[PDB]
RNA sequence: GAUAACCGCUGAAAGCAUCUAAGCGGGAAACCUCUUCCAAGACCAGGCUUCUCACCCUCUAGGAGGGAUAAGGCCCCCCG
RNA sequence: ACCUCGAUGUCGGCUCGUCGCAUCCUGGGGCUGGAGCAGGUCCCAAGGGUUGGGCUGUUCGCCCAUUAAAGCGGCACGCGAGCUGGGUUUAGAACGUCGUGAGACAGUUCGGUCUCUAUCCGCCGCGCGCGUCAGAAGCUUGAGGAAACCUGUCCCUAGU
C-alpha cells in the first residue's frame, strides 16, 4: 500500500475509486495499490 | 408596578413528552421551555414557576446523520489523563436517560435557580412511569405558525 | 409572548397586527393585561390578527 | 459456583511435602459459618449469602442486630458478612440455618483470601510509596527522606490529584489471589494455605475459590 | 437502470409472495426473505416475472434500482438451483477431510483447523483435496468460501493453501 | 464487546468493474467490559431489613418553646 | 523589544513526576528487487517497558559490558520558599596575550557564605458539624473514580 496525497494511475489497469470517503487505486498488480492520505 | 408572584401564586402542572421518534434537541428545547416556565403570563426570572416535565420512550429518541457514532460524550475526572469519552450510540444503550438529561440540562440556565429546575424533570427509558398519580397531561411539541 | 403563543399568535406579528389596527397601549399594560386580565387580552389578539395582512410573507 | 466461608488467621508455620520440599503455610480458623440471610434478585435486585461467624454472648449484641438473628432463627454471631453470587441457581445451595465448615474445600484448591492488612502509622514517603529518598552525604541538605519535587512551574502552577505523599499507610480490605490450599483438618476445622494472607493474628478473614484459577 | 429494468422471471415451479416491501419467495430448495429499499417498488407481472421499479431519476433511485433487481434475481436463482463454491488445495500434505457437519484441514499448522458450519450451510468433500461449499444463500456461501480462501497467507512462491476451482492466482519465482 | 490499519462477502449508480452507495462479516498490548481497591455529600443524598415505636409542662388553642425518656450513642474507666 | 530591572536566581546532576506521538521494544497489517532465517519501506497502535559502568562540571559525544529495547520531545531548555553547587559570572592569586599605565581577555588556572516558623489556592492524610422528612442499628447496590497492564530464554511441533 502506498498513503499519498497525491494518488495516480500507474497502468492502463489501475482503477480509481472512492471508498469510505478515501480515494484509493486497485490494481491486479499489488504495486499500483494506493490510497490517499 | 409589574405584576410580582407572591407566596401562594405559582401553581404546578404535570406533562408527559413522548419522545419516541423526535429529534434529540426538538425534544430538549420544548422540555427546557416547559421546566423554565417560559409558557406561562406569570414568567419571572428569579422565580422557577416551571412545570414538572416527565420524558418516555428516551431510547427511542432519534438523532440525525453520523452523530451517533461520532458524537462524543466528555467527562474529565480530575486525574491527569482522567479524560474519558462515550459516543452517544454507547451511551443510549448503556444509560438511556443520560442521553436525553444532558440535552436539557445544557438548555437550562447555569445557576443555582437552573438546579433547582432541574427537580422537576422526569426521564424514563420504557413506556412507562411511576406518575400515574400525578395524572400528566400529554404534551406534543406545536409550532405557532406565523 | 407566553399570552400571544397561549392564543396561537406569535409576539412579532401581534405587535404588527396591533400597530396596523392602531391600538397604542404600550407593553408594560399589555404584560399587566396578560396577567390580571386574559380575557382583555384576548380581544386584543383577535383585533391585531383582523388587521394584518391576508399574506404577511407577500411584497408590500 | 463461588464457594466460600469466614475464618480466623491464627498463625504462620511450615510443613513438609511428600517430595519433602518445605511448604510456608499460613492456618486459618476456618470456623463454623451460619446461613443468616439470603439475597435474591427479586427483593435485593443481587443475589448473595450472608454469613455469621464467632461466639458472642447475648448480653453483648444490641436489640435491632439481635432482632435479625431472631427473624433468621439462628444464635448472634460477632462477625457478619455477604459473599457475592453470579446467579440464582448458586444462591439456591443455601439455606437459611444452615451450617458451613472447612471441608467446603478440598486440598489443592485455589483460594483468595481477603483480609484488612496491619496497620503502620502516618508514613513517610520512602516507606509507603517506596521513594528513594536523597544522599546521606555529598552536602545534602536536609532532605535525607524528603519527597523532592511535586510539581513543575507556572504550568499548570497546581499539584495534580493522585500525587503521591506522605499520609495514614496500612489497614487496608486486601485480597490475595490463587494461594494453594495445602491440607484441610476437618477435625480442627483449619484450613493450611500456602503462603500469607493480610492481617494481624487474630483477624477476619473471607476465604473464596479463586476467580482466576476456581 | 438499464441492470434494473429487466424483469425476473420466475419458473412455473417457484412461488412469489410479495407483501408491501416485505418479500419471500418460496421454492424446493426453501424459502429466502428479502427487503426492498423503501423508495424502490416491486411489483409482479401477472405473465410470470418480477417488474422492479422506481419513483424518480434520483441518484438514490437510480442506484437502489439496480441493486434490489439483482437481488432478488439472486433470491430467486437460490431456491430453485443453490449456490455452490467448488475450491481445491494445492501444497505437498495439504488436506481436508469431512467430520460431521464441520470441516477438518491439515495446511501444515501444527494443530489442524476446524471451521465449524454455519446454518444453511453444507460442505462436501469429493478428494482430500478438493471440496466444495453449498448453500441457500449467496452471501453466506461467499462469506464462508471467502475465510476458508484465507486459512493460509497468499503463497506466490509454492502455490500452497486453499483456491478456487478456476483460480489463477499470482506467481513468481524466488531463485536465492 | 465495540473498533484501528488491513482483509472481505453480497452489489448498483455505470449491461463491465467496484469492500459501499442499501445491507452483512473478520480484525491489535490502544478503547468498553473483565481483575484489585475507594465509593450514596451519587442533593435522583439509593436498597434489604431489625429495634424503639413513649410522656409531661407553658404560651394560645397557630405554630412554637422547654423538660424528662426509649432503642441507641457519647464521655469517664481497663486496653490494643 | 510587548510583560517583568521599588528582583521572574543560571548550566549540569539529584528527587519527584505529568503530557504529546513525529514509536526504540513488545502488539496488528499492506508492498517488497519478501525462497527460508534475517531485513527494507509504508500504514495502525501511547497499555506497559525503555540497564549498569569508564572519561568530562558538563549537556552532547566517544567507549566498555549487557538488553526485547537501551525512543524523540513539551511542561519558566518541568522541578534551588525540594537538595546539590563541579562549570559560568563579585572581591584573592598566577600563566599566556593585549595596554606606557590603571587595567583587560565567550583564553586558561587554584580558591571562594545557597536565607525564610506556609496566610491563601493546590496536593496527601485525619477529624468536627449539619443534611439525606421520626430517633437508631446490621448488612448492602454501584452512578462515578483510582490502581494494575513489561518481557526473555530453553524444550516440543521440527532438523519438518
Ligand atoms: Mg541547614
Ligand atoms: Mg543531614
Ligand atoms: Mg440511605
Ligand atoms: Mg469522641
Ligand atoms: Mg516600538
Ligand atoms: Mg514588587
Ligand atoms: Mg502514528
Ligand atoms: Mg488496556
Ligand atoms: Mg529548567
Ligand atoms: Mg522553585
Ligand atoms: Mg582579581
Ligand atoms: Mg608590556
Ligand atoms: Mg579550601
Ligand atoms: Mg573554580
Ligand atoms: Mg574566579
Ligand atoms: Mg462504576
Ligand atoms: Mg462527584
Ligand atoms: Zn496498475
Amino acid at each position: 500500500m502506498k498513503v499519498n496525497p497525491s494518488v495516480k494511475p500507474i497502468c492502463d489497469k489501475c482503477r480509481v475509486i472512492r471508498r469510505h470517503g478515501r480515494v484509493m487505486v486497485i490494481c491486479s498488480d499489488p504495486r499500483h495499490k494506493q490510497r490517499q492520505g | 408596578p409589574t405584576y410580582t408572584p407572591k407566596a401562594g401564586d405559582t401553581t404546578r402542572s404535570w406533562y408527559v413528552i413522548d419522545a419516541s421518534d423526535v429529534v434529540l434537541g426538538r425534544l430538549a428545547s420544548a422540555a427546557a421551555t416547559l421546566l423554565r416556565g417560559k409558557h406561562k403570563p406569570t414568567f419571572t426570572p428569579n422565580v422557577d414557576g416551571g412545570d414538572f416535565v416527565i420524558v418516555i420512550n428516551a431510547d427511542k429518541i432519534a438523532v440525525s446523520g453520523d452523530k451517533l457514532t461520532k458524537k462524543f460524550a466528555y467527562r474529565h475526572s480530575g486525574y491527569p489523563g482522567g479524560l474519558r469519552k462515550r459516543t452517544i450510540g454507547e451511551l443510549l444503550e448503556k444509560h438511556p436517560t443520560r442521553v436525553v438529561e444532558n440535552a436539557i440540562i445544557g438548555m437550562l440556565p447555569h445557576n443555582k435557580l437552573g438546579r433547582q429546575i432541574q427537580k422537576k424533570l422526569k426521564v424514563y427509558a420504557g413506556p412507562d412511569h411511576p406518575h400515574a398519580a400525578q395524572q400528566p397531561i400529554p404534551f406534543e411539541i406545536k409550532q405557532v405558525a406565523q | 409572548n407566553a399570552a400571544a403563543r397561549a392564543n396561537d399568535i406569535t409576539y412579532n406579528r401581534l405587535i404588527q397586527g396591533l400597530k396596523a389596527a392602531g391600538v397604542e397601549v404600550d407593553r408594560k399594560n399589555l404584560a399587566e393585561l396578560a396577567v390580571s386580565d386574559p380575557a382583555a387580552f384576548t380581544a386584543l389578539v383577535d383585533v391585531a390578527r383582523a388587521a394584518l395582512p391576508e399574506d404577511v410573507n407577500a411584497p408590500s | 459456583a463461588r464457594k466460600g466461608i469466614l475464618g480466623t488467621k491464627l498463625g504462620m508455620t511450615q510443613v513438609f511435602d511428600e517430595n519433602n520440599k518445605v511448604v510456608p503455610v499460613t492456618v486459618v480458623k476456618a470456623g463454623p459459618n451460619v446461613v443468616t440471610r439470603i439475597r435474591t434478585t427479586e427483593r435485593d435486585g443481587y443475589s448473595a449469602v450472608q454469613l455469621a461467624y464467632g461466639e458472642i454472648s447475648p448480653r453483648k449484641v444490641i436489640k435491632p442486630v439481635a432482632g435479625q438473628f431472631a427473624a433468621a432463627g439462628v444464635n448472634p454471631r460477632r462477625h457478619v458478612a455477604e459473599l457475592r453470587l453470579d446467579d440464582e441457581a448458586a444462591v439456591a445451595e443455601y439455606e437459611v440455618g444452615q451450617e458451613l465448615t472447612a471441608e467446603i474445600f478440598s486440598d489443592g484448591a485455589y483460594v483468595d483470601v481477603t483480609g484488612t492488612s496491619k496497620g503502620k502509622g502516618f508514613a513517610g514517603t520512602m516507606k509507603r510509596h517506596g521513594f528513594r529518598g536523597q544522599g546521606a552525604a555529598h552536602g545534602a541538605q536536609a532532605v535525607h527522606r524528603r519527597p523532592g519535587s511535586i510539581g513543575g512551574c507556572a504550568t499548570p502552577g497546581r499539584v495534580f490529584k493522585g500525587t503521591r505523599m506522605s499520609g495514614r499507610m496500612g489497614n487496608d480490605r486486601v485480597t490475595t489471589q490463587n494461594l494453594k490450599v495445602h491440607k484441610v483438618d476437618a477435625e480442627n476445622g483449619v484450613l493450611l494455605i500456602k503462603g500469607a494472607i493480610p492481617g494481624r493474628n487474630g483477624g477476619l478473614v473471607v476465604v473464596r475459590s479463586a476467580i482466576k484459577r476456581g | 437502470s438499464r441492470i434494473g429494468k429487466q424483469p425476473v422471471p420466475v419458473p412455473s415451479g417457484v412461488d412469489v409472495t410479495i407483501n408491501g416491501q416485505n418479500l419471500s419467495v418460496k421454492g424446493p430448495k426453501g424459502t429466502l426473505t428479502l427487503d426492498v429499499a423503501e423508495p424502490i417498488s416491486v411489483s409482479r407481472a401477472e405473465d410470470g416475472a418480477i417488474v422492479v421499479t422506481r419513483p424518480d431519476d434520483e441518484r438514490r433511485s437510480r442506484s437502489l434500482h439496480g441493486l434490489s433487481r439483482t437481488l432478488i434475481a439472486n433470491l430467486v436463482t437460490g431456491v430453485t438451483e443453490g449456490y455452490t463454491q467448488k475450491m481445491e488445495i494445492f501444497g505437498v500434505g495439504y488436506r481436508v477431510q469431512l467430520k460431521g457437519q464441520n470441516l477438518e484441514f491439515a495446511l501444515g499448522y501444527s494443530h489442524p483447523v476446524l471451521i465449524e458450519a454455519p446454518e444453511g450451510i453444507t460442505f462436501a468433500v469429493e478428494s482430500p483435496t478438493k471440496f466444495s461449499v453449498s448453500g441457500i444463500d449467496k452471501q453466506k456461501v461467499g462469506q464462508i468460501s471467502a475465510v476458508i480462501r484465507r486459512l493460509r497467507r497468499p503463497d506466490p512462491y509454492k502455490g500452497k493453501g486453499v483456491r478456487y476451482e478456476g483460480e489463477q492466482i499470482r506467481r513468481k519465482v524466488g531463485k536465492t
